[PDB]
């Protein structure tokens, strides 16, 4: 239950119809008021698998927080909004088995559209071209 | 979160995770669609970076022809008093 | 998608429009401070004539 | 537990989906107020596995840091940026 934070991939598909894969690092560790305290045990127990919990739990916050969002707004903006999907807006928690995400690092994203990354590699290739 | 009395059972939520229909044309306009969409975004960034070359290329000329003013005007003073000295040897 | 292709079309028109008509104004400037420019030039050339 | 500092790899993307490579050494050492207190190595040992958490955490830092830059911002800025990313802002 250390912090060892593992990776998970969802796909999820924007509102336009558009595919795309991700690659998703989850940071994680469960919390410990007292050593004393069996019920929190109880907490931690209570998941048959606390892993399979967070991560449908969690792919189900980000597909529901980005297919609302437009395919208009997918770009470097999007790191912002699954973070903000992810943390309560005013560190994510389960407390039904005392999970607490602390962080979610985010390592790629890729759509299935071939030419969504061509087309875009190529337009900033034309941009430091243009430059 | 919905509730199924008769068994006590409870859904706090409903993840999505996919939508298929069964059109292929759907998807296929749609997925193009938006890469027409984006694609016009690149080309609206082609024809803002073509006019704006083409407006730094437009300052440049001004600013060198009125270099050619600056020249033509020395290059003016200059041959005047070339005019006194020619007008003079005549 | 249609509407999309058209309402991109005569946007992409109505920006070619604007570029071209300031980058025209842009000419009409150049061709001011080149007039004055050659103005002066008129002065040096005419006491030289 | 010395200074020897261990070298990292961790690929990241720009938003503008523009992928790179990175080769990035970390220099690093664990602090000691006391060799007196037990507990300060029970902190030391509280990890699984120093090294793994300390590259997946501070991978974390320059995937989020920098996802968040534009690549109209990639230059020789950016060495400005992860060092400004890694180290507590004030």
């Amino acid at each position: 239950l250390g912090p060892d934070f593992f990776t998970d991939v969802i796909t999820i598909e924007t509102a336009d119809h558009a595919r795309l894969q991700l690659q998703l690092a989850y940071n994680w560790h469960f919390e410990l008021k007292n050593r004393n305290d069996p019920a929190e045990a109880a907490k931690l127990f209570s998941v048959p698998d606390f892993v399979g919990d967070a991560c449908k739990a969690i792919a189900s916050r980000v597909r529901g927080a980005v297919a609302s969002v437009t395919f208009d707004d997918f770009h470097k903006n999007s790191a912002r909004i699954i973070r903000m999907a992810v943390f309560g807006f005013e560190q994510a928690v389960f407390p039904q088995n005392g999970l607490v995400v602390s962080s979610v690092d985010v390592q790629s994203v890729e759509p299935v559209d071939q030419r969504t990354r061509d087309a875009l590699q190529r337009s900033v290739q034309l941009a430091i071209e243009i430059t | 979160q919905a509730v199924f009395p008769q068994n006590g059972l409870v859904v706090s939520s409903v993840d999505v995770q996919s939508v298929e229909p069964v059109d292929q044309r759907t998807r296929d306009a749609l997925q193009r669609s938006v890469q027409l969409a984006i694609e016009i975004t690149t080309n609206s960034q082609e024809a803002a970076a073509k006019h704006e070359a083409q407006r730094l290329e437009q300052e440049a000329r001004g600013r060198l022809e009125r270099q050619k003013i600056l020249d033509q005007s020395e290059a003016e003073k200059a041959r005047k008093e070339l005019l006194e000295l020619e007008a003079m040897s005549m």
